[PDB]
């Protein structure tokens, strides 16, 4: 009938009022929250002790174990050995770690004799082709960025680096 | 349809487009056209090209006898990324230069 | 041209522009139109640079998880792009980009690479104060 | 990034989508694909009057 | 018609100097922690002294400024 | 959707009125001088808000 | 004794243009690099943190990133996620179908080179560059959310490197050749009925 | 009379082409077509290690981000039983418990975004970004690789990880709420996704479905009970069901789950042997000597790491269930180190299968809803 909609025609109005005027007001402490997101560049993400960025190199740390191929996921880099009469080890000439073609395993930086295959951060690759990255020995170290020795950062601790509440 | 291996520089069309447009972008698909790396990776001079045109033959007339199935078109365009490279690991012919990235799909030059 | 005041004669200094790299292009715009022609480097991944400027550098490409010694014996890039480059020249502009058994690309280093301009006219680049300034590197060196 | 905040972003994303360099498509053309457009703005701009 | 000048020119002026580089300064200042309607407070002018606020907007200029002579 | 806005509030708010009657801001002064610019100022304001 | 030299320089790039004919395509190429907009596209393993990008931890959108979910309207498109021989056939005719300005770059170390996918498998394509030219590699798998918008304020600058000539290197020719067949034709496999 | 969907496909998942005929506005019959994203792990499954093949798992699994490892240490450490302490178990635990959410967020989220809620897409992201502290800090970079060793796990949680949970761990508890009460507001939300997509549990399974998805049709298929998985049963938790199956049914049966993920990681903190990390670590220099500590319990490995281990003939299934779907490796036991043939059984896999016969007489919208709510992604169904 229509007596039935001449009272409910105010019922489903009043319904989608109480619902609509209600999700306003409580959104109106989110439209003006005060939550400061995410800043400019500037200020990157805090970083703990345990993560993986640019591996390192050595000629003192790698005894030529060489289980470099053993532990990445497709044996990424070369294996050389090259006729030495020391006492049985023949030296180390050849090796170019890619990282476009590491996949940041790197596994053997748990099983490797003394500290060789480490962890770093940094990540500024203005790749303008793929055959330019012969990472050797040293200037692999290059005195990172430095999140902390930087003079135009203030990194607060995030979630669950900072302090409770 | 029009389902062509439309792989970098090796665009074996399977539908006829030879005008500025081909105006239905198949043309009904009765010609089977190619065109040349449009993204300008190696300048042409005619004569290099007369050799690709000539081993085309070879290719679509000397060893065809499948349906128009792009398990065909795999098998031209595997043997066109390699002519190219032949042709250019004897140096007759070398690579864009001009204004954009320069980029090396088979690395940078080598001293022989 | 600014750039002019401290490029033709010092052809040794270093960028230190703000950190975005939107304020700089049109600096280098202008130098294409006396004979200076674009270089962008890159420097970080390469060992001596001397060998990367003046001689025959076997670079071994990144490999593909086998094959035992394989160097193509890459060349160097500065007598070759003369030999590309016209007899109306003025110099070879170039950017050390990453200026900021290897060599670590230190000082020293910058100093042999502000020979080459005197023996390429190249500009090392880091990053600095909001206002585009540049500084002669070679003092900043050592 | 766009100055201080975006009060030059909008004209540059005006002075963007400018050049953009506009397609045509093939089936239909400019007997009224450039037509399209101009009742929508029109009927809107002389609004203001 | 004298000293119509400087009342005309005066006004005129601060129209369109001083909020420019303090619109900038009051939206830096608070931006995430404001309260329900105090953005609409410099919003709004961003449209009255806008004679100069475009002046000291993105366009504010870094030509070469040819040096003194 | 401004000129959706512009006419809803030319239609059921008061166009270039103020919270107090469009004439009475003349009346309790008993004299105006250059009400000129600041009227069409404060026009563009009380309605664009 | 070099191996595949460079082609010469054919011009002599002699020119010098007026500044007031200048300075307009510099400030218009400024913008168009500092207002450019994401083309959504992303599959595998180098992709996800691509939506962290819109959000508290890491907000792209601040420069007006404006994701486009369509070809023919935006010019950024991020090849994340590694992908395979299929995806491909369709994935270049959205390159193929944008305004020219498009200057596309990589993103995950698994499309530059297919690294986690490079032992054995006839699926994966070795590398993004061998089916589009685009101008900037990313690495990491997962890309390092940071280094992404690094390797954009690097591109951001190669645009600011453009001139007035500059705009006439995005004109094509055609190598149309004329060349039949003599095979049988095979009529659709992808049926769609159930 | 028929168009494609798109393979730019603008949806959650990434890239489905979906052929469909359409009457002017209502469509008649629609096709996916998979197979885009070959990872092809079934090949180099073979040619491979453990160690070097370790890292694998979590690439064609992003969304999970570890529901792919239990399996895949399941076939290593609990085939040939190298004992693996109830200490390690419960870490275990707390990480498969923490993907619950890991999970529950990133189809929630991605969910409001289909079904209609247009704002809360970056709530849930700032939601997560804890979960992105706790994965780096955990073991690995991002999606905390590499977690699973063979003899346990690569290493004990750091001390600010576990007792660290507070934050967060009562912080979405009072959260939870918001989502519910925001569902039942604004009927828009309830009405076009209410009545879509029924299902019966009969069909649910007579089609070999599972997950959240089937326990809303009261068949309550949770198999987080049939399995002595690491013996980690010591726990207590509460069974997530409805009585539907629809999609407003998946939306209730994937809201009230994640409210026992952070229930069972307070039994853990304070049930696990060690308890919190600093715990165990200022109670092993009192006792350095001997003790229940570094034994059979409170032992992160218990034998040596390294790629060199023989296999017998032994092919065990485990149907370990994530709350998307069901998992499962089979292999056919071999002799050899590494083994034969692998094999995987994905819910992606096992979910589009009635896909097809979902979306009937419907129209672009009606499908739009169904695909956004049936939980569903890339990834794990090519492998």
């Amino acid at each position: 009938p229509m007596v039935t909609g001449f009272m409910s025609y105010g019922q489903q109005t009043i319904r989608a009022t109480r619902y609509i005027g209600q999700s306003f007001i409580t959104t109106l402490s989110h439209t003006n929250r005060l939550p400061i997101t995410i800043h400019y560049p500037y200020e990157k993400s805090i970083t703990p002790e345990r993560f993986r960025g640019r591996i390192h190199f050595e000629f003192d740390k790698c005894i030529a174990c060489e289980v470099c191929v053993r532990v990445c996921p497709i044996d990424l880099p070369v294996v050389d050995w090259r006729f030495e009469k020391d006492i049985k080890r023949k030296q180390l000439l050849n090796y170019s770690i890619d990282f476009g073609v590491c996949i940041f395993c790197g596994n053997c930086v748990e099983y490797c004799p003394t500290s060789c295959l480490s962890m770093t951060e940094e990540y500024e690759l203005s790749t303008y082709d793929r055959h330019e990255l012969n990472y050797n020995q040293i200037a692999l170290s290059r005195l990172p960025i430095s999140i902390m020795g930087d003079y135009t950062i203030q990194t607060i601790r995030n979630s669950s680096e900072s302090k409770i509440n | 349809q029009w389902l062509s291996c439309t792989t970098r520089h090796v665009r074996i069309y399977a539908a006829y487009i030879d005008p500025e447009t081909n105006a239905f972008d198949q043309t009904q698909t009765d010609k089977l056209t190619l065109m040349l790396d449009p993204t300008e990776e190696f300048v042409w001079t005619d004569e290099t090209c007369q050799m690709v045109y000539n081993e085309f033959q070879d290719l679509v007339d000397h060893y065809e006898g499948a349906p128009l199935s792009e398990y065909t078109l795999r098998l031209i365009g595997s043997d066109l990324e390699h002519y190219i490279r032949k042709l250019l690991y004897d140096g007759e012919i070398k690579y864009n230069m001009r204004s954009r990235v320069l980029n090396f799909s088979m690395g940078k030059p080598r001293v022989k | 041209g600014r750039w002019l005041d401290d490029v033709e004669k010092h052809k040794a200094l270093a960028i230190y522009p703000p950190h975005e790299g939107g304020y700089e292009g049109r600096y280098l715009n202008r130098l294409r139109y006396q004979g200076y022609y674009f270089l962008d480097l890159s420097a970080r991944g390469l060992g001596d640079p001397e060998s990367t400027l003046t001689k025959i550098h076997p670079v071994c490409p990144p490999s593909l998880g086998r094959q035992p010694v394989a160097r193509w014996y890459f060349p160097p890039e500065v007598d070759y792009r003369l030999s590309l480059l016209h007899p109306d020249a003025k110099g070879l502009i170039v950017w050390v980009y990453e200026a900021k058994r290897l060599q670590v690309l230190s000082k020293a280093e910058l100093q042999f690479l502000a020979m080459l301009p005197d023996l390429v006219r190249v500009i090392a680049e880091c990053g600095n104060w909001r206002k585009f300034i540049w500084k002669p590197l070679k003092q900043i060196s050592g | 990034y766009a100055g201080p905040l975006g009060l030059l972003q909008a004209i540059a994303d005006g002075t963007k989508l400018l050049f953009k360099e506009d397609i045509l498509p093939s089936r239909g053309d400019i007997s009224l694909f450039s037509i399209g457009p101009s009742i929508a703005v029109i009927s809107v701009l002389l609004s203001f009057l | 018609i004298l000293g119509i000048l400087p009342p005309v020119a005066a006004i005129a002026f601060f129209y369109l100097f001083v909020a420019p580089p303090i619109i900038m300064n009051w939206m830096r200042l608070r931006w995430f922690k404001r309260k329900f309607i105090e953005t609409y407070l410099q919003f709004m002018f961003t449209y009255l002294f806008f004679p100069g606020l475009m002046l000291w907007a993105p366009f504010v200029n870094f030509r070469k400024f040819p040096r003194d002579k | 959707l401004l000129v959706s806005s512009l006419f809803v509030t030319v239609l059921y708010l008061g166009g270039w009125n103020f919270s107090i009657p469009y004439i009475s801001f003349f009346d309790f002064f008993q004299m105006n001088k250059a009400v000129g610019i600041l009227e069409m100022t404060m026009g563009i304001f009380i309605t664009l808000t | 004794t070099v191996m595949n030299l460079i082609e010469f320089p054919l011009l002599d790039q002699t020119s010098s243009n007026s500044v007031i004919s200048t300075t307009l395509n510099d400030l218009s190429n400024w913008s168009r690099l500092s207002s450019l907009w994401p083309l959504l596209y992303g599959t595998s393993c180098c992709f996800i943190e691509f939506a962290s990008l819109i959000g508290s931890r890491f907000d792209f959108d601040r420069y007006g990133l404006v994701p486009r979910s369509s070809p023919r309207q935006a010019d950024l498109i991020l090849t994340a996620g590694t992908v395979t021989m299929k995806m491909a056939p369709s994935l270049v005719r959205l390159y193929e179908q944008m305004p020219e300005p498009k200057y596309v770059i990589a993103m995950g170390a698994c499309t530059i080179t297919g690294g986690m996918f490079s032992t054995d498998s006839y699926s994966t394509v070795r590398g993004v560059d061998k089916l589009i030219p685009v101008d900037v590699y990313l690495p990491g798998c997962p890309p390092k959310p940071e280094a992404v918008i690094d390797a954009l304020t690097k591109l951001r600058k190669k645009i600011s490197r453009e001139i007035v000539e500059d705009r006439t290197l995005s004109q094509n020719k055609k190598r149309c050749f004329t060349t039949s067949h003599k095979l049988y034709v095979r009529r659709s496999t992808h049926t769609g009925t159930y | 009379m028929i168009v494609n969907m798109g393979p730019q496909h603008p949806s959650m998942h990434g890239v489905l082409r979906l052929i469909v005929t359409l009457d002017g506005e209502d469509v008649i019959d629609c096709e996916p077509i998979l197979g885009y994203l070959h990872r092809g792990m079934e090949k180099i499954a073979e040619n491979r290690t453990i160690i070097q093949y370790l890292p694998y798992v979590t690439r064609w699994d992003y969304l999970a981000t570890m529901f792919t490892e239990a399996i895949t240490v399941n076939a290593p450490e609990f085939l040939e039983n190298i004992q693996i302490p109830q200490r390690a178990s419960y870490i275990r635990v707390i990480m498969l418990e923490l993907s619950r959410i890991a999970s529950h967020l990133l189809w929630l989220g991605p969910f409001m975004a289909d079904l209609g809620a247009q704002t809360p897409f970056f709530y849930i992201f700032r939601e997560r970004e804890l979960i992105y502290d706790l994965f780096e800090a955990a073991t690995g970079m991002r999606m905390m690789h590499n977690y699973f060793r063979i003899g346990g796990v690569a290493a004990d949680l750091p001390y600010g990880w576990i007792d660290k949970c507070l934050d967060f761990c009562d912080y979405f508890l009072r959260g939870v709420v918001e989502y519910q009460q925001l569902i039942t507001q604004n009927p828009i939300f309830l009405e076009r996704v209410e009545g879509v997509g029924f299902i019966s549990g009969e069909e649910a399974v007579n089609w070999g479905l599972s997950g959240p998805m089937l326990r809303a049709s009261g068949i309550q298929w949770d198999l987080r009970k049939v399995d002595p998985y690491e013996s980690y049963n010591q726990f207590d938790w509460k069974v997530q069901w409805q009585k539907e199956g629809d999609s407003l049914a998946r939306y209730l049966v994937r809201v009230g789950e994640m409210s026992e993920s952070i229930k069972i990681i307070q039994q853990a903190i304070e049930k696990i042997p060690g308890g919190p990390y600093e715990n165990l670590e200022v109670r092993r220099f009192k006792k350095e000597k001997n003790s229940e500590w570094n034994d059979f319990e409170y032992k992160f490995l218990g034998k040596k790491p390294s790629p060199n281990f023989e296999l017998s003939r032994q092919e065990l299934y485990v149907r370990v269930e994530a709350p998307k779907g069901e998992l499962g490796i089979y292999l056919v036991g071999d002799d050899s180190l590494f083994p034969w043939r692998w094999k995987i059984r994905p819910p992606g896999f096992i979910n589009l299968q009635i896909l097809p016969q979902l979306v009937k007489k419907m129209k672009l919208a009606d499908i739009m809803t169904i695909l956004g709510s049936i939980d569903i992604i890339m990834g794990e169904v090519d492998r």
